[PDB]
């Protein structure tokens, strides 16, 4: 196989302070949904290329107006002073 | 259509891809005086030359 690395050698984790979805810290929402006029979250094909055409192409694309997720990655608590 | 149309190089210069062509025949025939000609249709003699 494939060596990781050497393992980790701290025998004791971090305390994590968990909130949930509504917490009142993580509920801040701004939508920014799918637009398919700007062609949000559009894969090219993968091996050619076109100009100047419009093509009807059947693959794995969002749904327009998704809402989506929203995940916020914060800052860990840390003394005033 | 799916076919190929460009192509880049690795000399750096883009190429169009256009499919192999053959020229249009006409033949004018008379059959009284037993004489033809040909006609290269929409194409100019130094094409043909
Ligand atoms: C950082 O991580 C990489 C990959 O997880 C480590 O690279 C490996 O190092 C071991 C030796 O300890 C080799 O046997 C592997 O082949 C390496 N893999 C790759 C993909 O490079 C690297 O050693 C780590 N560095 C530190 C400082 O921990
Ligand atoms: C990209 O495509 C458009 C439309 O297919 C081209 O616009 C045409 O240009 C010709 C030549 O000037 C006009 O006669 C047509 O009326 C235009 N059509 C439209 C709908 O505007 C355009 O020239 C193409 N661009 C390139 C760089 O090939
Ligand atoms: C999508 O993009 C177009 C062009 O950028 C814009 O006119 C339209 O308002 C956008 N859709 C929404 C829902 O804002």
């Amino acid at each position: 196989d494939v060596d990781s690395g050497p393992p980790s050698s701290a025998t004791s984790c971090k305390e994590a302070d968990m909130r949930n979805s509504s917490s009142e810290f993580f509920n801040k929402q701004w939508p920014m949904p799918i637009n398919a006029s700007k062609a949000d979250g559009i894969i090219y094909p993968t091996g050619k290329s076109y100009s100047n055409i419009s093509l009807t192409l059947q693959g794995l694309f969002p749904k327009h107006g998704d809402l989506g997720e929203q995940y916020i990655y914060s800052v860990g608590h840390s003394d005033s002073n | 259509f799916d076919n190929l149309i460009g192509y880049y190089s690795d000399d750096g210069n883009y190429y169009c891809v256009r499919p192999c062509v053959s020229v249009p025949l006409s033949v004018v025939y008379d059959k009284t005086t037993n004489s033809h000609a040909t006609i290269f249709g929409s194409v100019a003699c130094e094409h043909i030359t």
